[PDB]
Order: structure tokens, then sequence, then C-alpha cells
RNA sequence: UGUAACGGGGCUAAACCAUGCACCGAAGCUGCGGCAGCGACGCUUAUGCGUUGUUGGGUAGGGGAGCGUUCUGUAAGCCUGCGAAGGUGUGCUGUGAGGCAUGCUGGAGGUAUCAGAAGUGCGAAUGCUGACAUAAGUAACGAUAAAGCGGGUGAAAAGCCC
RNA sequence: CCCGGCGAGGGGAGUGAAAAAGAACCUGAAACCGUGUACGUACAAGCAGUGGGAGCACGCUUAGGCGUGUGACUGCGUACC
């Protein structure tokens, strides 16, 4: 018969929380992403947004191998004449840690308004701390 | 409660008491016919194939109708080369209820 | 065409297409690419096809039973009541009667008959023969038939 | 509907050779 | 009841009276009376002069009580065009369209 | 200067959102004779503020 | 014999006009522009025809695939698994089994597991 | 012009070398259903095949077989004012051009089957004629000699009369 | 007879088998222009479709779907001559 597809107001969605010290930038990007597109359940349905909702803390922490830390420079146009501006990995750490691990996940997603709609359930902290208690978020080792 | 039979090339999951649309067979209308190919009978208790096709399941099932399926147009379209070219189907059916699934 | 040969308007410089005459075939009010003229549609067919054709025609009547042979066939008075009498006891509505002489008296009967033709032997067409349900030779009517057939 | 009359050059006399 | 009143042939461009018809669509006869006597357009004096005839209409050929009439329905459609010749620079012709439109007004007690 | 490809009439009405006109919508009453006329505009008889100022 | 071809012009464009319902614009109300735009779905709904067993065939590979891990398994080992245990189950049933019996999908894991060791 | 010499994220193995076992992957091959061409044989003998093997991308182009339109005969026959042609929807039907039945408008013509003859099929030719869009309620309203007010007429007056 | 400027145009009444046969008059197609209803659309990039597809609004037997309309989201896809 007619293959099962998910159906966006019957689908759960749980909470995690996902410690980023002395992880991998694009290791640990790579499982957010599946976890996002919901790729890991068996319902998984490509036009419907069956990912769960994740919470990464400590993304200062976040640890790259080789001179990466030093070598990596994240580019973007401000759309202007010579508005060319570049940052390296520490000064985008300094700036804003959470960024460069929002970064990484948002090119790991598809395009599209569902895209960005999953990309949405990430919530990237830079402390140990976070404020969503009240979703019940189980820890996710990975 | 309900099995895996293949029966037209492609494999069915079929419940008990239900009707499934499957290829046309030699079978009039209102005749009983045979599935002893039965891929994998599923209840309360899961039984599997150690080897292919069960051991002695079968599913009886009921002719209803031998009617064809919706127009489909087919387009041929070779852009600038002077070429075009029009073709109609219809796929033959048959429509069969499941009356009983053995163990 | 009436009309006249001057060009609608030059060949360069207008921003429309290139025309010659206000009588060409694509022009509205003036064309016919190709205009019928007055022909002769008749075509040739021998001698022997037709007697053939005619032969074949006759025999297979007679095979119908459509064809119907009797003696002299004549109305004593130029009547059409007369002659729709004599054909309703035949249980006959659409028959051509075919005689070796042609009379006025059976001539004038059958002219306001639409369904009925009076004719003679040697004005005999195939198409008569097909087209008429009945067909009525009388004796005299028959021996021409064969002479002229051969 | 009616073709124009006047049918001035609409092209500039400027070659570019 | 229908009780409708049109005018055909007006002078006035259909997109142009289109403006005014908006205004009172669906609103009282009360209210749209006042509405129209106050809008700076000549299309108001047209669309004015129907629903002043539709009135007029629905209290004679039928049912009395105007107060509680309504403009339910209201739409200009496009008329018959007059096709004129204007002379233009260079001897050039072009064509100018005195566009015209039908107004029609339905008015209903329900 | 000329358009490469005719605007469609979703373009078309799009543009012409803006140009709907605004009903007043503020009728005032006339103090003596009740009679509607614009805000601080005479009424068509000759009245505002109640007292006659056309006698006309 | 003149012959005027207006009937049977104007009962062809109807039937593409027809068959053109429902696209955006002069696709659906111009002949000219509505003939293309018929052939242009012809050709789409003859490769789609192909690409729509394919799509589905990788949506059941994914349905799998997950279902599979979740259950501590890779989708390749538990497809050869499948082979080697003489297991004729294709992936539209496979998947469709993923989503609703989970019981019957942990059975065929637990078989594919045993054929591979 | 802007990272801009992995497609990107990103990767220290997610790079390279050697070996191995898995899996994905096309309209390829196989399975199931259907259609058509060609060559054989068992038999029907102007046709089906209990069959058999094989073929079926295609421009220029060659060959074969068909649909539909107007008119002629069949036809003073047949359908039709308890409703023809045309128009507009819907539902069936054929591998196709098409066909059939019917709702509403229409108002008096249409035509089976089988043959015959073509002004026999249009999306393009800066094609021809008409109608209607677009730009757009945009430019412009034709000498920068200039108008203001009161009264009159009128449904309405900056333009008419005083 | 009524609205209107002793207008234009219209609504009634009447004539007629029929007045969406009213002289702008048989039939009245298409482009084009409108009013109403259902659905969609104001964080989303491209030949505007096609494959998959939730939701909503209408009807049908059954109480599960089937049909009709719309169509969020998603894979592929750069008109014709």
């Amino acid at each position: 018969m007619k293959t099962f597809t998910a159906k966006p107001e019957t689908v759960k969605r749980d909470w995690y929380v996902v410690d980023a010290t002395g992880k991998t930038l694009g290791r640990l990007a790579t499982e957010l992403a599946r976890r996002l597109r919901g790729k890991h359940k068996a319902e998984y349905t490509p036009h419907v947004d069956t990912g769960d909702y994740i919470i990464v803390l400590n993304a200062d922490k976040v640890a790259v191998t080789g001179n990466k830390r030093t070598d990596k420079v994240y580019y973007h146009h401000t759309g202007h004449i010579g508005g060319i501006k570049q940052a390296t990995f520490e000064e985008m750490i300094a700036r804003r840690p959470e960024r460069v691990i929002e970064i990484a996940v948002k090119g790991m997603l598809p395009k599209g308004p569902l895209g960005r709609a999953m990309f949405r359930k990430l919530k990237v902290y830079a402390g140990n701390e976070h404020n969503h208690a009240a979703q019940q978020p189980q820890v996710l080792d990975i | 409660m309900y099995a895996v039979f293949q029966s037209g090339g492609k494999q069915h999951r079929v419940s008990e008491g239900q009707t499934v649309r499957l290829e046309k067979l030699d079978i009039a209308t209102g005749e009983t016919v045979e599935f002893a190919e039965v891929l994998m009978i599923a209840n309360g208790e899961e039984v599997k194939i150690g080897v292919p096709f069960v051991d002695g399941g079968v599913i009886k099932a009921e002719v209803v109708a031998h009617g064809r399926g919706e127009k489909v147009k087919i387009v041929k379209f070779r852009r600038r080369k002077h070429y075009r070219k029009q073709q109609g189907h219809r796929q033959w059916f048959t429509d069969v209820k499941i009356t009983g699934i053995s163990a | 065409v009436t009309g006249s040969g001057k060009k609608p308007w030059r060949q360069k410089g207008t921003g429309r297409a290139r025309s010659g005459s206000i009588k060409s075939p694509i022009w509205r009010s003036g064309g016919v690419t190709f205009a019928a003229r007055p022909q002769d549609h008749s075509q040739k067919v021998n001698k022997k096809m037709y007697r053939g054709a005619l032969k074949s025609i006759l025999s297979e009547l007679v095979r119908q039973d459509r064809l119907i042979v009797v003696e002299k066939f004549s109305v004593e008075a130029p009547k059409t009541k007369l002659l729709a009498q004599k054909l309703k006891d035949m249980a006959l509505e659409d028959v051509l009667i075919i005689t070796g002489e042609l009379d006025e008296n059976l001539f004038l009967a059958a002219r306001n008959l639409h369904k009925v033709d009076v004719r003679d032997a040697t004005g005999i067409d195939p198409v008569s023969l097909i087209a008429f349900d009945k067909v009525v030779m009388t004796a005299d009517a028959v021996k021409q038939v064969e002479e002229m057939l051969a | 509907n009616n073709r124009p009359v006047y049918i001035p050059r609409p092209r500039p006399p400027h070659p570019r050779l | 009841m229908e009780t409708i009143a049109k005018h055909r042939h007006a002078r006035s461009s259909a997109q142009k009276v289109r403006l005014v018809a908006d205004l009172i669509r669906g609103k009282k006869v009360s209210q749209a009376l006042d509405i129209l006597t106050y809008t700076n357009k000549k299309a108001a004096v047209l669309v004015k002069k129907v629903l002043e005839s539709a009135i007029a209409n629905a209290e004679h050929n039928d049912g009395a009580d105007i107060d509680d009439l309504k403009v339910t329905k209201i739409f200009v459609d496009e008329g018959p065009s007059m096709k004129r010749i204007m002379p233009r620079a260079k001897g050039r012709a072009d064509r100018i369209l005195k566009r015209t439109s039908h107004i029609t007004v339905v008015v209903s007690d329900r | 200067a000329v358009q490469q490809n005719k605007p469609t009439r979703s373009k078309r009405g799009m543009r012409r959102s803006h140009d709907a006109l605004t009903a007043v919508t503020s009728l005032s009453v006339d103090k003596t004779s009740g009679e509607k006329h614009l805000r601080h505009h005479i009424t068509a008889d000759g009245y505002y503020r109640g007292r006659k100022v056309i006698a006309k | 014999a003149r012959v005027k071809r207006g009937v049977i012009a104007r009962a062809r464009h109807k039937k593409i006009l027809k068959q053109a319902k429902g696209y955006y614009g002069a696709r659906s109300r111009v002949y000219r522009v509505a003939f293309q735009a018929v052939i242009k779905a012809g050709q789409y709904a003859y490769r789609d025809r192909r690409q729509r067993k394919r799509q589905f065939r990788q949506l059941w590979i994914a349905r799998i695939n997950a279902a599979a891990r979740q259950n501590g398994i890779s989708y390749s080992k538990f497809i050869n698994g499948l082979k080697k245990a003489s297991v004729e189950i294709d992936r539209k049933i496979l998947a469709d089994i993923a989503v609703f019996d989970k019981v019957a999908f942990t059975a065929l894991v637990e078989k594919a597991k045993a054929a591979l060791a």
C-alpha cells in the first residue's frame, strides 16, 4: 500500500543536552545535523521535520585538530564595494563562541524553508548553564 | 495479524479481510486463488522464514474485479529536432480480497 | 483578382513584413493559391470492360432474383393510375421497366412515378440496374440485350 | 488597422565602421 | 429582493469608476448616500444617481421601508469603446479610446 | 525606456493596491439645524457652528 | 469544395486548454503558451515515472538504515545478513515493518546478526 | 566585483598506498503485466495461435496503415419542435489522430454504412484582417498676453451673458 | 407608472412561444475586463511544471476511504521554432 508518511502535527520531538567540551568541531557538528534532520528515527520523512531539539553547552570549549585553531578563516561579504571580512577561529571564539558551531551545522543541513526550520531547533550556549530545564532535556552522550 | 506474500513480482503486506490490488491473473472473477509463497507471517508471536516461503503457510484470497487502471499519457518530445510522439497506457489490475491466512 | 501591381510599401525601412502586391494569396480579399478551373472529370472505360461489368451485373440480379422476365408490358391509356394499379397487384414499388420498343403510352404513365422508371434496351446503364430494387424485362427487351452484349 | 504613410527613416545615419 | 439598477454606456472609464464603487460596497444606503455626496470624483455623481434610482425602484416596484436597505452587490464592467484619431508629430497618427462602462447596483433588504 | 516583457495582471493589481480611495467617515452634525456637513465647513444651507453665516 | 476549419480548430484548442487547467497566467489561458506547458508536463511525467521508483527506493533504505541502527547494526551489515539467511523481503516491506511493527523488525535484525556470526 | 585552484560544511583521516569483505548506484540486466514488427515450425489455410526465436532511440529521407472536416451517390431512406447544427460542462472509451452518452443554452436542420472528389487539418513566415491587452490612469492637454470679483440663466458655472 | 436634467440609462407593466428576441436586436466562442465562494500566500530566491505530500472546504457510500477544489513542505527540472 501507500508508504507511511509522518504527519507534522503527530510528531514527538525530544530534548537533549550535548556537552561540546573537548569535541572535534566537524564530527560533533555532523552528529547534530543527523539528529536535527531526524534521520535517526524510523519515521524519517524528507519533507517533514521529524528532528529533535538539541541543546549544546560549552561552545567555547570546542576543539579542532591541527593548525585549524589559527589557520581556519571564516569569510563573509557585507554586500558593499569591498566589504569582504575574514575572521580566524580564535577571533570568532573570542567574539561569539556559539556562532562557529552554528555555522558548522548550517552548512550540514539542506537549504530551503524546511532546512531553516530544523536549524531553529538547535540551541547553542557558550556557558555550562541553560534556561530550558522546563523541557526535561535528557542528557545525550555523543 | 498480517502476512507478506509475493504475487506479481512485487511483495504485498496484507491483513486479514482486506482488499489488495495486484497484477492481472489468469483467474475468473468468481474463484478463490492460492498464495503458498508466503514470505512472512506476523501475529502476537513472530515467525520468520529460515528457508524462504515458510514451511506450510498459505493465503486464501477471492477475486473481485478485473478492471483497468487509470489512463497514463506518454509523451516523447525532442527539442528542435522535429520529433513528437504520443501514447496512452491503461495497466490491467486484479482486485482480490484476502479470506484466510494460515499458520 | 481585380487590383494593381503597385507594391503596398517600400521594400526597406518599413517595420513590417515585406509585401509585393495587394493580391498575394496570404492577404485578405484576393488570393487563392491554386484556383480551380473548369475541368472534365469523365474517364475512359474500355468497351469490353463496360460489357463485362454489365454482364456481371445482369447475372447477379438473376441470382438474387431481383430480375423478373414477363411478356409484353403495356398500358391501355396514358394514365398514371392504371400503371400504379398494374404494379400494385405485382407487389412492386421500385421497379425499372425495360422494354424492347419505347411507347409514349408507357412513357407518360410512369413519368410522374418517381419509384418507377421506363427505359429501352439500348438506353441501359449500370447505375440504373444497380440502383433499382427490381428490374422487369420484356421478352423482346431480353432478346436485344444478348444481341448488343454479344 | 491601416499602414502609415510618411514612413520616415527610423534608423539613425551613424555607421559603426 | 433583487431591485437591480444599472446605468449603461457611462462615459467614465471602468477603472476610474471602480475606485468609487469599492468605497460603498456592502454598506447601508444611508451611509452610502452621504459618502458619495462628499466624494470629490466625477464617478461619485454617476454612482450616486444609479444608487438613487435603485432605492426608488425598490420603494416603488417592491416593498417599502428603504431605511434597512444595503448595497449587496455593485460592479463596474467595461463597455463599448469609441475609436478616435489624434494627430501626432512627424505626420504619425494614433488611436484614442473613449472608454465607457456599465455601472450596476443591487440593493436588498436582507 | 521601454519594457522587455509585458507585466502580468498580477503585477498590475499589486501596483494598484495603493490607489484605493478613503471615505471621509467624519461627517459632523450641525448644532442647530442638525444637517450633516464636512467638519470645519459650512453646511449646504449656509449654517456654521449653529449661527447662519451666508444669509442667502 | 471549400472546407472551413473553425469547428475542428476550436475543438483542438479546447482539448489542449483543458489539459492545461490549473497552470499560472497565460499557461492556462493562451493556447500558444498552453501547448508548450502541456508538452513540457508530458515530458516531466514520463521522466518522473522512472524517478518515482528510485526516489521511493532511497526512502525505504533510509528508513531501514535508521531502524537497523536503532537496533545496533548498520544497513549494509543488516542487508548482508538477510541475504546470508535467505530472506527475500524487499525494502518496501522492510521499511513498512520498521515503521509499524517494531517487534517484527527486532526479530529480523536478530536473524541477520545470527547469520553474519 | 566577493572566500573563489575539495561543489560546500567540514575532515589529521572523512587524505594517500596495498589487500579484503559488505552496501549504494542507470530508462543496463532480471521478475510480473500489456502492445506491435519480422523469421520459422505444430496447425488454422482470406485467422487465432496450446507455440518458438528475435526485434521495437532516431534527424534528412524511404516504406506501410489510419483519424477527422466540406461536398456527391446510397438518400423522397434514417434521426429531429416530448428539440437538429453550433456553443458550454461532465462521465465513459481506443497504443493514437478520435469516438460515444448526457446536463444547461440553442432554435431547425442533420446524416448511418459503403464508395467517390478535395479550396481536407496552422503556432511561428518582422504572414494578412478584425478584436482586445501592455506600458498606464503614466507623458501630454499646442506659445509664460493674466486674470479677479458681483449678478443672471441653469440640474450643475473658473470658461456662456451682463 | 417610477428614478433622472420635460435627458441619457434603467426598474416595473404590457405585446409575443421567447425581450440575457428591445431595434447597440438569431446563434453569441476566444483573447481581454470584472463581482462572489473555497483553498493557498507577507523569512522566501530562478522556464512556474512534474513526482511525493500534510492541512483545510465540499459532497458519497460507509463510518474507512472515494471523488472534486486548493495546496504548505520536499526530490528532479535553464520555453518553442
